């Protein structure tokens, strides 16, 4: 009855998954982590899918604003540690399934990127950012770490002042927030591409197959 | 004739009852049939819903 907090939908050859928590800025539960953790293995087997297409269901406003971390919050302070470490073995296997799936995932980061919505985007390496990227890893602040493999990630994708990942060190330590053409410069975001022309995008992914006996990995 | 009365009566009651226990099974398996086909998988997932609307 109530709205699913993930929508997967087909464009073609090519599987749509969005995020719909539009009140929340597209903040990953356990739910959200879990639904399309299971999702996507089933498009890993499937022979019909090529690509997979991460995006949300409000941009410019926010894509992912970070992980559901007030509610972890409210886990400690409770005691259900239980609950707590369900939530980070969800999200982290998600972005490790995400890292080494075998199909092109591509990101939209229409919007707010920060966190969890990271996660989702730093491991593939079609990362798509817009003029409304704003990425940032503002956990510094809330007492928490750099999470979902951004220790793994930032110091390996950094385009400039990255050799002993100084770079890394300064965006992680200081949650500095990056905002489109400059992610991309940066390294953060693989492609630059404007947002009134991501629908296009979309159709086009979708209409794109392996060509002749090549398959989609 | 009394063995073919008598047969007769019996072989009429042991098919009513007989009748009554395959009903029972048949109707304990169409519910079991049932139930596996009511069974989320896995593979449901990669069917399109619109469950809210």
């Amino acid at each position: 009855t109530d709205a699913p907090p993930v929508l997967f939908t087909v464009q073609d050859t090519a599987r749509v998954i969005t995020l719909n928590r539009p009140k929340k800025l597209n903040a990953l539960n356990a739910e959200m982590s879990e639904s399309m953790f299971k999702t996507l293995n089933e498009y890993a087997k499937s022979d019909t899918t090529n690509l997979v297409i991460l995006k949300s269901s409000n941009r410019p406003r926010s894509f992912c604003a970070g992980g559901d971390v007030a509610t972890v919050a409210i886990f400690n302070f409770n005691k259900e540690f239980a609950k707590s470490i369900k939530f980070f073995t969800d999200e982290y296997s998600l972005n490790f399934q995400i890292a080494t799936y075998l199909k092109p995932i591509v990101t939209f980061m229409d919007g707010i990127t920060m966190g969890g919505g990271v996660g989702l985007s730093i491991h593939t390496p079609f990362r798509i950012a817009t003029e409304n990227t704003k990425w940032a890893m503002p956990e510094m602040d809330i007492g928490f770490f750099p999470d979902v493999g951004s220790t793994f990630a930032l110091p390996r994708i950094v385009t400039l002042a990255n050799s002993n990942s100084q770079m890394a060190l300064y965006l992680c330590l200081t949650g500095e927030v990056v905002t489109g053409a400059d992610a991309y410069m940066l390294g953060l975001a693989s492609h630059y591409v404007s947002s009134e022309n991501l629908d296009a995008l979309q159709k086009r992914l979708g209409e794109i197959s392996p060509p002749f006996n090549n398959d989609p990995q | 004739l009394i063995e073919a009365f008598r047969k007769e009566e019996a072989r009429l009651l042991h098919k009513h009852e007989y009748l009554q226990k395959r009903t029972k099974e048949l109707e304990k398996a169409k519910e079991l049939e049932l139930e596996k086909l009511n069974k989320e998988k896995s593979s449901d997932l990669t069917i399109m819903t619109l469950d809210k609307m």
